């Protein structure tokens, strides 16, 4: 029942974006795209080469040395519809990054003084 | 009328000063070019019709028995919003309603305690609310210590931030100490009003209307 909303369809990760599939892969879709039907099959009767053709051990080091280990939730985690914004456990009594550069707090907030003597 | 009025003579100091006028138990000097000279004495308080134009370091001071040239202590801070002088606040602060926070300012504005408003910023300003400032640990008003420790309680909110150049201490209240522009009654009741600028309140409206976009901070600072 969410039944109003959209959303982005994939994030790659990092060793596949450091590859960079993706950049001739859209150039592909869009010439595709403004390609005919008849240039369609007249490039099925008549292919042409280079699909991607980059190497092969910059694909390997990117699943193999490159390869990053993602952030595996606990044994006992329940998703719901939502399970996925709670972060903030920001911190009491602790204040956030954009509190801590717009007010000019280094790592001193202003309102520092107020929050001591209130205890 | 024993005090004078001698003018003409800042590179001045309090011994060149009292050394024309030597029997002279006080003689202090304001920020600007005027100081006051007074004798203990009858004989020796004569000295306009005696030493008018006295040579002070190569320059003449006329001095006339008067008091032309110029309790609840006054924290005459030169409030000076970024590299110029935004005019003297001479904030009258009120020792008749809180006697603990105006005390504090006019030990702020003297820098007897080590640190203060003489040369601490307002960072803290807003436009005809509060300019607050005075804390000279952290410079934003999250620093600051007062008399008892870092933190202290408020004296007394009997005086209201009624007017322009009305003084409260800000916070619970430590070193941070707010000059209000304009009416601020809905803040009352959490910082208690110490203060108001018969003099200066020119001083404290430019920094309202400076404030924060400049570095309003009073460089120069006494009683």
């Amino acid at each position: 029942g969410k039944r109003g909303i959209e959303k982005p369809p994939f994030e790659l990760p990092d060793f596949i974006k450091r590859t960079g599939i993706q950049e001739m892969r859209e150039a592909l879709q869009e010439k595709e795209e403004q390609k005919t039907m008849k240039s369609k099959m007249r490039e099925k009767v008549r292919p042409k080469m280079g699909k991607i053709d980059i190497d092969y051990q910059k694909l390997h080091d990117a699943f193999f040395k490159w390869q990053t280990k993602p952030k595996l939730t606990i044994h006992g985690d329940l998703y719901y519809e939502g399970k996925e914004f709670e972060t903030r456990l920001k911190k009491p009594g602790d204040l956030s990054d954009e509190l801590r550069i717009s007010l000019g707090m280094p790592v001193p907030p202003p309102w520092l003084i107020a929050m001591q003597r209130y205890g | 009328k024993r005090v004078l009025y001698v003018g003409g003579l800042e590179e001045v100091d309090d011994k060149v000063l009292h050394a024309a006028f030597i029997g002279d138990i006080t003689d202090i000097q304001i920020p600007l070019d005027y100081e006051t000279e007074k004798h203990r004495g009858f004989a020796f308080v004569e000295f306009e019709l005696a030493e008018d134009a006295a040579a002070a370091i190569d320059n003449m001071n006329e001095s006339e028995l008067f008091g032309r040239t110029i309790s609840n202590p006054q924290v005459y801070m030169d409030i000076k919003i970024g590299n110029k002088p935004a005019g003297r606040i001479q904030m009258l602060l009120r020792s008749d309603v809180v006697p603990m926070t105006a005390e504090n300012f006019r030990c702020l504005c003297t820098h007897e305690k080590g640190f203060g408003f003489k040369g601490s910023s307002f960072h803290r300003i807003i436009p005809q609310f509060m300019c607050q400032g005075g804390d000279f640990t952290n410079h934003n008003g999250t620093g600051g210590k007062s008399i008892y420790g870092k933190k202290f309680d408020d004296e007394n909110f009997i005086l209201k931030h009624t007017g322009p150049g009305l003084l409260s201490m800000a916070n619970t209240n430590g070193s941070q100490f707010f000059l209000t522009c304009d009416k601020t009654d809905w803040l009352d009741g959490k910082h208690v009003v110490f203060g108001e600028v018969t003099e200066g309140l020119d001083v404290l409206r430019q920094i309202e209307a400076q404030g924060p976009k400049q570095k309003v901070i009073i460089a120069d600072c006494g009683e």
